[PDB]
């Protein structure tokens, strides 16, 4: 969920 | 290049307090980059390795966790190591992280190995942190030095002809291992192709064959693809990283593939563990895990 480039 | 001095200073903060910086000189960092770059170009792009050894997944600047990993697996040269990439970005200490790894590569070039991850690429660095860390603590020229070094990192490794290791995953363009060997360095990661896929692809339980990757680049592949690959190449396992997995490690396709993520407490959606895989002489696997902060 961090940003899908990727949590 | 005073390697031993650099290593001592890097290790010096062990136990001091999570977050304490180790500020090497730019000349020292430049030296780590130039000497390791030389070694990378000197060794195969497709590494042929021997077990036993320890394999680590993504670190992402979590220096203090890298230190916990070495403490658990044994600081070089107490054990052989193969890191699968993604040393920088996201974390607070990408500089100390990449510097210690480059230092150990130079120190033990035949017993320490580093593969290229999708984050060891200039464009991604600008967005995910490494560029800003370098600009703040050093200068932009040093960041370029790092990228030139990154552009020479090996892309894959095969442990005792049975375990195929890479950062991302398989490629629909991967017919022969010689294709990988043909990849010339220095090189940046392209938007498409074999090299791109090896650093970007992901396995997908829900995919039949090859599929589109939600990352906006590369592909996703199914268990059948894996099974077919191993069979065709007479391999036993595919060891990769790239994806955050809650237990630090996760098997795929009836244990024909394993994902390793070594940076604990990285994910926002969940408290993930960080795992390091020990591969013994008979290619059996066991794990040493950094469980989430209880
Ligand atoms: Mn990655
Ligand atoms: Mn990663």
């Amino acid at each position: 969920x961090l940003x899908r480039x990727x949590x | 290049l005073n390697l031993d001095s650099i290593i001592g200073r890097l290790l010096e903060v062990q136990g001091s307090r999570p977050g304490k910086n180790v500020q090497l000189t730019e000349n020292e960092i430049r030296g780590l980059c130039l000497k390791s770059r030389e070694i990378f170009l000197s060794q195969p792009i497709l590494l042929e390795l021997e077990a036993p050894l320890k394999i680590c997944g993504d670190i992402h600047g979590q220096y203090y966790d890298l230190l916990r990993l070495f403490e658990y697996g044994g600081f070089p040269p107490e054990s052989n190591y193969l890191f699968l990439g993604d040393y920088v970005d996201r974390g607070k200490q990408s500089l100390e992280t990449i510097c210690l790894l480059l230092a150990y590569k130079i120190k033990y070039p035949e017993n320490f190995f580093l593969l290229r991850g999708n984050h060891e690429c200039a464009s991604i660095n600008r967005i995910y942190g490494f560029y800003d860390e370098c600009k703040r603590r050093y200068n932009i020229k040093l960041w370029k030095t790092f990228t030139d070094c990154f552009n020479c990192l090996p892309i894959a490794a095969i442990v005792d002809e049975k375990i195929f290791c890479c950062h991302g995953g398989l490629s629909p363009d991967l017919q022969s291992m010689e294709q990988i060997r043909r990849i010339m360095r220095p090189t940046d990661v392209p938007d498409q192709g074999l090299l791109c896929d090896l650093l970007w692809s992901d396995p997908d339980k829900d995919v039949q064959g090859w599929g589109e990757n939600d990352r906006g680049v590369s592909f996703t592949f199914g268990a059948e693809v894996v099974a077919k690959f191993l069979h065709k190449h007479d391999l036993d396992l595919i060891c990769r990283a790239h994806q955050v997995v809650e237990d630090g490690y996760e098997f795929f396709a009836k244990r024909q593939l394993v994902t390793l993520f070594s940076a604990p407490n990285y994910c926002g959606e969940f408290d993930n563990a960080g795992a390091m895989m020990s591969v013994d002489e008979t290619l059996m696997c066991s794990f040493q895990i950094l469980k989430p902060a209880d």
